[PDB]
């Protein structure tokens, strides 16, 4: 911050950049390290009624595999083929 | 539900679907076919199906599974066969993954598949040294994770979690030696198990 | 036995001797493989040392966490030597020089220190004390050296009646004065592998009829010491006046001194470890 | 004529140890043999005989480049075999620190890549970005590197007031930082002349051999597991995945250099997104009460204690869970057997499958090149040896 | 979506192509090089003066161990072994009896310092605070054994830090 | 096109041409296998129904689209390798009965 | 302090020439600031 | 009763092999000793060469057999291509372990273990 | 092609375990009792 | 006498610790935050401590990471090669007595069984700045050396 | 409540100290025996019984959420004080 | 007290460069080869 006014013309010609605008060096944008208080919001459970946990189990809604073949008509792919990646609009080439 | 994992029907019927299709063209070596509660097929076949199976699933039109993402072993003492190798396949084409298992014990070896994924190479190296197991025709089979002439295969269920030996330098030979492992503190064993049972949808008959 | 003091474990880095052994001049040549010995198998160490602590580093691997314990100390300040003796079990001395110093003599390092050495130790209830003095030690050589040795050798005696001395003959190793003296350049000389000599004064200390007795650790063979110097400049494919005196003393045979062999160790043969010791500097015949 | 590769060179370096035994002729070379484990610590045995908490440290330490982001790897795989779904401001928060931890590995690959091949300077630029990045690391969990921050069920704590506008005033600048980076490199005919041809995969091997990530891309392949597999909130994000055409090393070079911007880009859409709400699930059977809580109800003050000795127990069952880890495809296989322990967890590194392929890749160039060959694929041993 | 990095056509006239035969002949984007280089020389340095000067930290942050109190003096700890049984490197060794007095308290606490992983589950899983990570990081010792702590170190660190980690706990406490 | 954007893989001048031999040879390859299993009637099935696709459409990016199957250049590879994979699967006759059953508790989890 | 001064450079503490008996004009340490004043040096707060 | 074969099907061919690793293994230690420039004699390193081979004299598995002499054959590999270190190859001859009890007296005095 | 083995399967001299913790070890094979507090 | 052998000791403990050229192991996680303390926020240049450093140049070894049975002949052939004076540092709980991997089949309980250890530098990393605290002590145990002073009185 | 055995050597607050013939006590030369001086038990016992009006009282250390569990005491018994089982207060019926 | 935890700001933060910035500088070829014969010239006269 404190560069001369000389040397900042000198640094910013030979970068060709504007650094003075983008310091790596942090200086008073950062935040306070003594903040207040927060004041945390609760989850989705922390109700007094209508919250049986048996209602809201997941890990109980866990199934053993099924068994489709067990050693004891059109084709299929494990999936629909997968859609072609479109080019970006943002910037396609570099 | 916020916090429970939403189901996906549609991927579990998909799955379930290619899962017949592979089961019926390749009946010699499938023995069990089966899809998790959370979307995830497994091709469960005999060891001689190794090749057959995977080369169907990466030259298939309707697989195209191209990418080997994984090739490990299981341990199991309490099962004839106590090895389960795994083979977990990755379809670029059809954006899929599906996993393929058969099983070996010490003596039995396992076709090397290196013939058809290369990156299988490195991968039976590792199951070799950490198992044991044998992979037949493999180009260059030896340890690639334990220290040269080191005994035994640290991954099994039966090999002790600090070895049989460590090592220190020692003067008088001006070398470093190995010797039987001593612990200035023993490994604290917990017994954590709760003696109630957490998950009756998984309860084995009696 | 103090219950502390009970051997346990399987004799390993982790294991506990029940040895607490002071090791005065432990920074030298048989005072590392000593202390090494000792570590291997889980005995409490107390290194007292004169030197700069860095010169103490490689003794610091030797033993598990807290098993080598390092003390300043003075040859003539006797208080420093309780200090050091004061828990122990055994006290082991290996203080000595090739040479003489400005500040130390021959007499000041093979008697005044060793007596002062065993008479706090006696003095500090000391059980075991090793005492290591020289074949050759006689109040006749003519090497001042081996005059101290002899003399020394008396006092300790007379201090501590249950001393165990040990009188070995020239010990050959990686960092001896021996193999090492020749290759950087009548008489009969019977040399004495180091790590023989160190697995002695280990049973020594375990053995308690070695306590009152001396011993004279020699090598199996006896060579002519030009047959000697020849063998050595062959392997190696190539000082002061009372060091060439004590290389030209005829190594003295005591047949009524109990040896290794008293004390289970089967002395190593010079040609088998040679190569070992003069590899770095890249068969005698023996008297019957 | 046989030679061998030093471990490391004399610089700082934090890849771990390789022991590379090489056959030449002339100039060339005609043969690579890695030789690892050097830093293999049987982390996949140690595993065993932990809580599904207890591992979670575990995952720092693999690709400890990119710690959060294995974290994540970890968590997903849990998460799915509990059947359970973290908290939405979670899953951002675990995208932002994603692509944090992006920014930090793709500085690492980048700058010492170039460091080996000789160009020192931006290393040392780029480092201090690195060191702020660390902080933020250290303001949401107290660690600079392992913050085993990111858990199943969610996070372990909510971010401290104050960090999301340092987080912007850092994302701010950092574009320009890219920039002198690429003043340095990216037309600069030594370090084209170190990169642009050598190391040449074709699309078809590169699959074969297991690649993934970069060394995907790099050569055509349109891959991005964010894109096809989204994880967390990846699929409300907008980014573009950058494509080779060379399948050399200075096209990966460029895609990691291109990545960094998208991460950037993806950076800023988290601060703005940012939902608010409880940042782990609020099942207390899976993860920890409030504090407050335990200190109250006797129910909170159960589940505390039986979650942190017991743990949590985890269906049985078995996942293979994978990321678009900034280095490829980052999974593990997880086997549960229905207790709180793991049964058996295979970590599947890109690393692995990458550096499998070096004596492939290494074929007709010369010695000097194996270093540029081994920079582009960034290979670190923890989570190549595990 | 996707971008090519590397997928441009140079243009073959003859203005482009002398361009590019000024950039081989004259060095134009070496000397570009050189500019940046030169730019930074006139930067400030990022270095501070360790350690007259100290990075920065938050209140979070985990470094040495120590044992805390209650206003009182009495100890927090309870002896309930929890941070124990969590400890992913098995670093926390305890052993209780009662209390002359009858409280349930540690004979003995241990912490080996080169076992821990300085993850802080530790305290997490302290159901009374009595087991803190401080901010301290600046013990380094010259031997292996001094980084062996037992409850008279880790107890003596509570009461040399506790100034400083009773208003850290202040500052973070309600995000636990 | 002047390239298929993957490393390795060269355009084709005659796409139509090559998967018109190669689909009607991997459909001679079939014939050597059993009517009735499973991988004739499937492989057939799908290997008409790009042959069709390829007679009825001329225009490469329009029949790319038809395919779904990436470039043409992706859909020629793709043609070799199942006429490959048919090859071998006449010798490996998976269509055979199971070779043998697993032991009784092979498949259990957990255990 | 001077806060004009960029992040990190902004507070520094010229160590005392002695303490607890020791001689510290040229051997100096960052275990020397005592915990009150670690908290502000590491600017974990802001008051001093 | 009925295996898959490793590379042998009979004990027979089984011992062919393990002649043949024996034959290199022997051949190959005083290459061994002058490149990793041990102290220990051809004759020691040859005796204990033999040692190894016979501690596994009594097996009757040709699999088993098969993968002694895959793992055999590993070993020598190690050494010859110098991927060991001389620490690896004295491992051997377990030199800084002191000798253990033998007989029941010995065994009793210095602790519990059998 | 499979061949007949009529051996005992033993893999001792296989598994790496030295001979002391072979064949001075005694296993026990039993279903662990109930703990009585539960 | 005294006096001149006095003042040799500061001079030859001056220049040594403010020379102090290190040889990095850069074994696992701990090597990152080494690198923290070579980039510019620390800049151990500044010390006199140089980025780049031959082994058989070296003063002082820094053991970061995690040591291996594998590595460890290695680690000790380095060692080994190294002229003297020459230091150990020992940089976080892996490499100062196994830290997470100490149970390890595979893994040193600690680098100082294979080389002895000068400063122990404790964490899982220490920060940049610990590891410099350390290596800043380590300069102070140079300066306490007294060489000249024994030797004088030999 | 530190007090130092006839060798010299200090008592912790566990009680521990070498004994007269134990060898381990060799560590401490040339260095010290790291004892804490403050020890909980006299500490807690300089702290007054609180008087209360009610049967039954709850603690939780103090400080809130920074103080233990919150438990309830019960003051029946006349003849001693309700003691906190996490951090020793002591509380009696008036 | 209302909820309060780390939130962006009201209408969220402002615009983050990210895309490649190599601005165009110094002559075209013609000029700059210009440049260099005439300094030759000038050398040589
Ligand atoms: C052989 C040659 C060397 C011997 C000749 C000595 C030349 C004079 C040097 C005096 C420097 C003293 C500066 C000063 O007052 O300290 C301020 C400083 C407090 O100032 P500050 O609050 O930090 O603010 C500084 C600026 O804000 C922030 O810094 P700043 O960079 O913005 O400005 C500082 C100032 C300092 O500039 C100078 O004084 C030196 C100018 C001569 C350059 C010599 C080459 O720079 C300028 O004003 C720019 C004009 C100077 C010419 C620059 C030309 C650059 C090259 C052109 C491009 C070509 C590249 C190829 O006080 C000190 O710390 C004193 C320290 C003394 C250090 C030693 C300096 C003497 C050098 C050794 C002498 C021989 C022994
Ligand atoms: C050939 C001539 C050699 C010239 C010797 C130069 C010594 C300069 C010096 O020691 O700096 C002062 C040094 C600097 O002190 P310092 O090195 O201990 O610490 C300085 C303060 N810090 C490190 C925090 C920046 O003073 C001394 O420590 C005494 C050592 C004197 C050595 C000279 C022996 C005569
Ligand atoms: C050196 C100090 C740094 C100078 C600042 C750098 C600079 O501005 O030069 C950039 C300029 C543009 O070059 P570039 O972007 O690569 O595009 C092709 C050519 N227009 O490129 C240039 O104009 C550099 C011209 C260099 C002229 C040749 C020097 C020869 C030296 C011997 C005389
Ligand atoms: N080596 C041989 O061939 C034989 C040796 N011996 C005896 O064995 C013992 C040791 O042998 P070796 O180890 O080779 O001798 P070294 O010279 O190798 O070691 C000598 C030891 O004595 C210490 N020491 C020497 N002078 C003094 C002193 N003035 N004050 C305090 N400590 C001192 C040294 O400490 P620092 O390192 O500080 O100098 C060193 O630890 C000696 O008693 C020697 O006489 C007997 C017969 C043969
Ligand atoms: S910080 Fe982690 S590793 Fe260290 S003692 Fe606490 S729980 Fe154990
Ligand atoms: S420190 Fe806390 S968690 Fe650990 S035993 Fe004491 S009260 Fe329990
Ligand atoms: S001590 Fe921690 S950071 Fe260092 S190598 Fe070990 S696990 Fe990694
Ligand atoms: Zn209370």
């Amino acid at each position: 911050a404190s560069a001369t006014r000389f040397i900042q013309w000198l640094r910013n010609w030979a970068s060709g950049r504007d650094l003075q605008a983008k310091l790596q060096l942090r200086y008073q944008e950062i935040s306070k390290r003594t903040q207040p208080p927060p004041k945390l919001p609760v989850g989705p459970s922390h109700k007094l009624s209508n919250n049986y946990y048996c209602t809201r189990d997941g890990r109980r809604e866990a199934m053993p595999p099924s068994i489709v073949m067990s050693s004891q008509k059109k084709a299929v792919s494990p999936a629909p083929p997968i859609k072609r990646w479109e080019l970006s609009q943002d910037e396609p080439y570099l | 539900r916020p916090t429970v994992r939403p189901r996906n029907d549609v991927a579990h019927k998909q799955l379930s679907a290619f899962g017949e299709y592979v089961a019926e063209i390749l009946p010699k070596y499938v023995q069990q076919v089966q899809v998790s509660c959370f979307n995830e097929l497994e091709i469960c076949i005999h060891p001689d199906g190794v090749i057959p199976v995977l080369t169907f699933l990466r030259d298939h039109s309707n697989a195209q599974f191209k990418s080997l993402a994984d090739l490990t072993a299981v341990d199991i003492p309490t099962r004839q066969n106590r090895f389960e190798i795994v083979y977990n396949l990755l379809s670029l084409r059809f954006n899929s993954r599906i996993r393929v298992k058969t099983y070996t014990d010490e003596l039995t070896p396992i076709e090397s598949s290196v013939p058809v994924y290369k990156a299988a190479n490195w991968y039976e190296r590792e199951i070799w040294d950490m198992f044991g197991v044998f992979f037949a025709n493999h180009p260059d089979l030896r340890r690639i994770l334990t220290d040269y002439g080191f005994e035994g295969h640290p991954f099994r269920k039966d090999f002790p979690l600090s070895g049989y030996v460590e090592l220190r330098y020692d003067d008088e030979v001006k070398r470093v030696v190995a010797e039987p492992v001593e612990l200035a503190q023993e490994f604290r064993k917990f017994d954590l198990n709760s003696p109630w049972e957490a998950f009756p949808a998984y309860r084995q008959p009696p | 036995l103090h219950h502390a003091v009970i051997p346990h474990g399987k004799g390993g880095r982790s294991s506990v001797s029940g040895i607490v052994a002071t090791v005065f001049g432990a920074t030298g040549f048989l005072g590392r493989y000593v202390v090494n010995h000792l570590g291997r198998m889980g005995s409490q160490v107390i290194v007292p040392h004169r030197c700069e602590p860095y010169d103490t580093m490689h003794l610091r691997p030797m033993g598990d966490l807290g098993q080598i314990i390092f003390m300043d100390w003075n040859g003539r300040d006797k208080d420093s030597i309780r200090r050091a003796v004061e828990h122990s079990s055994v006290v082991i001395n290996l203080v000595g020089r090739e040479w003489e110093t400005q500040n130390f003599d021959f007499e000041d390092v093979f008697v005044k220190i060793p007596q002062a050495i065993a008479q706090v130790s006696k003095e500090a209830g000391v059980e075991k004390f090793i005492h290591i003095s020289h074949l050759n030690a006689d109040i006749k050589s003519s090497s001042k050296y081996l005059r101290s040795k002899a003399v020394g050798e008396k006092e300790v005696r007379e201090t501590f009646p249950e001393a165990t001395i040990i009188k070995p003959a020239e010990i050959f190793g990686r960092e001896d004065r021996f193999l090492n003296y020749f290759a950087n350049i009548k008489t009969v000389k019977q040399p004495v592998y180091i790590v023989d000599v160190t697995k002695g004064i280990i049973n020594a200390i375990k053995d308690p009829d070695a306590r009152g007795k001396t011993f004279a650790f020699v090598g199996p063979s006896r060579y002519l010491l030009f047959d000697l110097v020849q063998y050595v400049f062959a392997v190696a494919h190539r000082t002061t006046r009372d060091k060439v005196e004590r290389i030209h003393t005829t190594d003295k045979i005591l047949p009524h001194l109990p040896g290794l062999e008293d004390l289970g160790v089967e002395a190593t043969p010079l040609e088998l470890k040679a190569i070992e010791v003069l590899r770095r500097h890249r068969p005698a015949k023996t008297i019957p | 004529s046989n030679l061998t590769l030093n471990f490391g060179p004399q610089h700082p370096a934090a890849h771990g140890v390789l022991r590379l035994v090489m056959e030449l002729s002339g100039e060339m070379v005609r043969k690579c043999d890695p030789h690892i484990g050097l830093l293999h610590r049987g982390t996949e045995k140690l595993i065993e005989y932990k809580t599904y908490l207890q591992a979670l440290p575990y995952f720092d330490r693999l690709d400890y480049v990119s710690m959060m982001c294995n974290e994540q790897a970890y968590s997903l795989a849990v998460e799915k075999l509990l059947n359970i779904r973290p908290p939405p401001r979670a899953q951002w928060i675990r995208v932002l620190f994603g692509e944090i931890t992006r920014l930090l590995n793709h500085i690492m690959a980048v700058t010492t890549h170039a460091l080996d091949i000789g160009a020192m300077t931006p290393f040392f630029w780029m480092f201090e970005e690195r060191e702020k990045m660390f902080e933020f690391y250290e303001r949401v969990s107290g660690a600079r590197m392992h913050a085993a921050y990111v858990r199943p069920g969610g996070v372990h704590q909510d971010l401290p007031l104050g960090l999301m506008d340092d987080i912007y005033e850092f994302s701010k600048n950092f574009s320009l930082r890219i920039d002198e980076l690429e003043e340095m490199l990216t037309n600069n005919r030594i370090w084209r002349n170190r990169t642009v041809d050598i190391g040449i995969v074709t699309a078809e091997d590169a699959l074969n051999y297991g690649f993934s990530g970069v060394m995907l891309r790099g050569s055509g392949i349109q891959w991005d597991l964010r894109k096809t597999q989204p994880y967390d909130v990846y699929d409300q994000v907008e980014f573009d995945v950058p494509i080779g055409s060379r399948g050399d090393c200075y096209d990966r070079y460029l895609c990691r250099v291109e990545e960094m911007r998208q991460s950037i880009r993806i950076i800023s859409q988290c601060l703005n997104k940012m939902p608010p709400g409880e940042i782990k699930v609020d099942d207390a059977k899976v993860s920890p009460p409030k504090r407050a809580e335990m200190k109250t109800s006797m129910e909170s003050l159960i589940h505390h204690f039986k979650l942190y000795t017991e743990g949590y127990q985890v269906p049985p069952g078995a996942t293979y869970t994978a990321i678009e880890a900034p280095k490829g495809e980052f999974g593990v296989y997880l086997v549960s057997d229905g207790s709180s322990r793991p049964y058996r967890c295979k970590i599947k590194a890109p690393g692995f499958a990458h550096l499998a392929g070096l004596d492939k890749m290494s074929k007709g160039h010369m010695l000097a090149d194996v270093v540029a060959i081994i920079g582009t694929q960034d290979i670190v041993f923890g989570e190549v040896d595990r | 979506t996707y971008k090519y990095v590397n997928l441009r056509e140079p243009s073959m006239d003859m203005k482009s192509v002398t361009d590019r035969a000024a950039q081989t002949l004259l060095w134009t984007e070496l000397i570009r090089g050189l500019g940046m280089t030169l730019s930074y020389l006139f930067r400030e340095p990022a270095t501070i003066n360790y350690p007259f000067e100290k990075g920065p930290l938050s209140p979070r942050f985990r470094g040495e161990h120590a044992l805390r109190r209650y206003p009182s003096g009495e100890e927090r700890c309870i002896a309930c072994k929890l941070c124990e049984a969590v400890c992913p490197a098995q670093a926390i060794t305890i052993e209780a009896e009662p209390r002359a007095d009858g409280s349930r308290r540690t004979t003995r606490y241990d912490i080996d310092m080169t076992k821990c992983i300085y993850c802080g589950f530790c305290q997490e899983a302290c159901p009374v605070d009595a087991i803190v990570e401080g901010p301290n990081f600046e013990f380094s010792t010259e031997t292996h054994e001094e980084l062996l702590y037992n409850k008279e170190k880790l107890l003596n660190n509570g009461d040399k830090w506790e100034a400083e980690i009773a208003a850290n706990i202040q500052a973070d406490y309600l995000y636990r | 096109k002047k390239t298929t954007g993957l490393v390795g893989l060269a355009v084709c001048e005659t796409p139509h041409e090559r998967l018109k031999i190669l689909y009607t040879k991997i459909l001679d390859v079939l014939g050597h296998i059993p009517k009735n299993a499973a991988y004739r009637k499937y492989t057939e099935q799908i290997t008409n129904e790009k042959l069709s696709m390829v007679k009825a459409e001329p225009d490469v990016k329009k029949l790319e689209e038809r395919l779904q199957g990436g470039q043409i250049e992706e859909v020629i590879l793709q043609a070799e390798n199942e006429l490959s994979l048919a090859r071998k699967m006449i010798q490996w006759k998976p269509w055979e009965p199971l070779v043998e059953e697993p032991p009784a508790s092979q498949w259990k989890w957990p255990i | 302090e001077d806060n004009k001064q960029f992040f990190g450079r902004h507070r520094w503490v010229i160590y005392t020439t002695e303490m607890n008996g020791k001689n510290t004009f040229w051997d100096v340490d960052g275990s020397m600031v005592p915990p009150e004043w670690h908290r502000w040096l590491h600017c974990m707060t802001d008051d001093p | 009763t009925s295996v898959k074969p490793i590379f042998s099907r009979d004990m027979n061919e089984a011992k062919r092999r393990v002649r043949e690793l024996y034959r290199a293994w022997y051949r190959e230690v005083p290459n061994t000793v002058h490149l990793f420039q041990l102290d220990i004699s051809v004759k020691q390193g040859r005796d204990k060469v033999r040692e190894m081979f016979k501690k596994n004299a009594h097996i009757t598995d040709p699999r088993v057999v098969d993968l002694l002499v895959i793992k055999g054959k590993m070993e020598l590999e190690e050494t010859i291509k110098v991927w060991k270190q001389r620490t690896h190859v004295m491992r051997f001859f377990h030199e800084t372990e002191a000798p253990r009890p033998k007989d029941f007296l010995s065994k009793f005095y210095v602790g519990h273990d059998p | 092609q499979l061949i007949t083995v009529d051996e005992k399967l033993d893999i001792t001299t296989i598994t790496g375990v030295p001979e002391e913790h072979i064949k001075t070890r005694k296993a026990r094979i039993f279903v662990p009792a109930r703990n009585n507090m539960q | 006498g005294e006096y001149v052998v006095a003042k040799l000791d500061d001079l030859i403990n001056w220049a040594r610790r403010s020379s102090l050229w290190p040889m990095t192991f850069g074994l696992a996680c701990c090597a990152v935050e080494m690198m923290h303390m070579a980039a510019p926020r620390y800049d151990m240049d500044r010390f006199g401590v140089v980025f780049r450093a031959s082994p058989r140049q070296s003063d002082v070894m820094i053991v970061a990471g995690t040591l291996t049975n594998k590595m460890a002949p290695a680690l000790r052939k380095v060692y080994d090669q190294m002229p003297e004076p020459r230091y150990v540092v020992s940089m976080g709980s892996c490499a100062n007595g196994g830290g997470y991997y100490h149970y390890s089949y595979s893994v040193v309980r600690g680098c100082d069984r294979i080389v002895p250890v000068d400063i122990y530098v404790p964490g899982c990393p220490p920060t940049a700045e610990a590891l410099l605290y350390g290596i800043l002590q380590l300069q102070k145990k140079i300066k306490r050396e007294k060489r000249l002073r024994i030797w004088y009185r030999r | 409540g530190v007090r130092t055995s006839p060798t010299g050597e200090k008592v912790t607050h566990t009680g521990q100290v070498y004994d007269d013939g134990d060898y381990r006590k060799v560590r401490f030369v040339g260095r010290q025996k790291e004892v804490n001086e403050n020890f909980a038990i006299d500490l807690i016992a300089e702290q007054p019984v609180s008087q209360v009006g009610s049967r039954v009282i709850s603690c939780d250390g103090g400080g809130g959420a920074l103080g233990h569990p919150r438990v309830y005491i019960n003051l029946d018994k006349e003849t001693k004080t309700g003691t906190c089982g996490y951090c020793g207060l002591q509380f009696r019926q008036q | 007290s209302k909820v309060k935890q780390d939130m962006p700001p009201v209408g969220g933060y402002g615009p983050i460069d990210y895309k490649r910035n190599l601005p165009r500088r110094g002559l075209s070829g013609y000029s700059m080869f210009a440049v260099g014969i005439g300094a030759l010239l000038f050398g040589y006269w």
